[PDB]
């Protein structure tokens, strides 16, 4: 890769990993797969970040949110419970750990596993509590792709945290566990459960 | 494989007809694909469907219902709304039907339905989402069945000589209990 | 499973008692000849993409 010696030299592993066109140390974004057309432009992450830690100012525009990294997005949605608030280093390291697990879970591409989880866990159609006159029936709506991805990452992180509470397992292992039971939906994950139930009561109410 | 429905045009309603005609026949012939001939001598509109026009059975009927709706002195917009929606129908009463009224008694009665500057009729429609025509002794209503029922109710209450206020009460009562649902 | 693909082409406004669900006109993706009237629970823009299950269901107005 043609190495370059400075006075204080960059460690060789860094140079090697990043001049081999690898976007992390053990992963690459050039291998990422989206199934639906609705998720393609709302999950899109094609800029290689080594830390998944961006000073994103995407909270100023509503659609601009969809151009912020999805691994950084799931990273900041790890930080949900009130005791872990204001700690992004924890969530980033935990996501890096999760990715260290999905690799040693016989899965060659952890990023495509996560993206397929996001694709599988976003509810197509939902319900709304429309009036109808006192006894409010539920109208079957069709939730947006943006809120599909939102609800996806939500159900994932929440299911995984709800599982990793009061059991010895670390958060990264139930987050990999959730993301893999949801990568290819198995009805053993929280997110696929809730998605299927939302679409079921959306179906029953039309 | 044709079909011919022929509807007579009243004299009074004819002039606005040949006034807005150019806005009238295109949504029929173009949006619904239909043949709209007009005999200005025998005062008749002729709606034909032919094989070269696509297969939609109730389309022609809906055409003739547009035409008759405008015939009854209704507006263009409401009749096009008739083309679009199915749930919209047309009621008709005589005043002599509900209460035998003679001379001025009839006259005043009509006013109680209209009100000063239409204000009372207005009120009934907006709270019943409908279109009313106050002809001579005939009153026409245009809208959903569940709606025109209510409209008929309040308008009858008027024709019975009940005071407008009471009818406002019943009106906002009904409009509330239905817009709620 | 029947996954229908939708394309939000025209924004009609906001309905519902709470005022949150967006009324939307949809251009069907797979068969571009179908144009559906759909309700969305979420933030939508123009030329968006939805995923419906019953393309033959329409929605007039919401309370």
């Amino acid at each position: 890769f043609t190495p370059v010696v400075l006075a204080t030299p960059i460690p060789e592993e860094v140079q090697q990993a990043q001049t081999e066109i690898k976007l992390f140390n053990k992963w690459s974004f050039e291998e990422v797969e989206v199934k639906d057309a609705s998720l393609v432009d709302y999950v899109q992450v094609r800029q290689p970040i080594f830390v998944a830690h961006t000073a994103g100012r995407y909270a100023n525009k509503r659609f601009r949110k969809a151009q912020c990294p999805i691994i950084e997005r799931l990273t900041n949605s790890l930080m949900m419970n009130g005791r872990n608030n204001g700690k992004k280093l924890k969530a980033v390291r935990i996501i890096k750990h999760t990715l260290d697990i999905i690799n040693v879970l016989t899965d060659q591409n952890p990023i495509q596993v996560v993206v397929d989880a996001i694709t599988n866990t976003g509810p197509r159609e939902d319900t709304t509590r429309v009036g109808g006159g006192g006894a409010a029936r539920r109208q079957a709506v069709d939730v947006s792709p943006l809120r599909r991805v939102n609800q996806a990452i939500a159900l994932l992180t929440i299911g995984a945290r709800e599982a990793a509470f009061r059991n010895i397992k670390t958060i990264a292992e139930t987050l990999a566990e959730e993301l893999i039971n949801a990568a290819k939906g198995s009805s053993t994950s929280y997110a696929i459960k809730k998605k299927d139930e939302l679409e079921r009561v959306a179906k029953s109410n039309r | 494989k044709f079909e011919s429905r022929k509807i007579m045009v009243p004299p009074h309603r004819m002039t606005p007809l040949r006034n807005s005609w150019t806005k009238i026949y295109p949504p029929l012939v173009e949006h619904l694909k239909l043949q709209v001939r007009m005999n200005l001598k025998t005062k008749s509109v002729e709606l034909r469907t032919n094989p070269k026009f696509t297969t939609d059975p109730g389309a022609l009927q809906k055409g003739a219902d547009f035409i008759k709706a405008f015939t009854l002195g209704f507006d263009l917009d409401d009749s096009i709304a008739l083309l679009r929606l199915d749930d919209l129908y047309i009621e008709t009463f005589e005043v002599k039907d509900v209460k035998t009224l003679t001379g001025d008694h009839l006259s005043r009665a009509i006013g109680r339905i209209a009100g000063k500057d239409g204000k009372t009729k207005f009120a009934i429609e907006n709270a019943t989402r409908t279109r009313i025509v106050l002809a001579d002794s005939k009153i026409h209503i245009l809208g959903g069945f569940t709606h025109i029922r209510m409209a008929r109710e309040s308008v009858v209450s008027l024709i019975l000589g009940s005071p407008p206020g009471k009818v406002y009460g019943n009106l906002r009562t009904v409009a509330s209990r239905l817009k709620e649902r | 499973t029947p996954v229908t693909l939708a394309k939000v082409i025209k924004v009609l406004g906001r309905t519902g008692s709470r005022g949150g669900v967006t009324q939307v006109r949809v251009e069907f993706l797979e068969d571009t000849s179908r144009t559906i009237v759909r309700n969305v629970k979420g933030p939508v823009r123009e030329n968006d993409i939805l995923v419906l299950m019953e393309s033959e269901r329409e929605a007039r107005r919401l309370r």
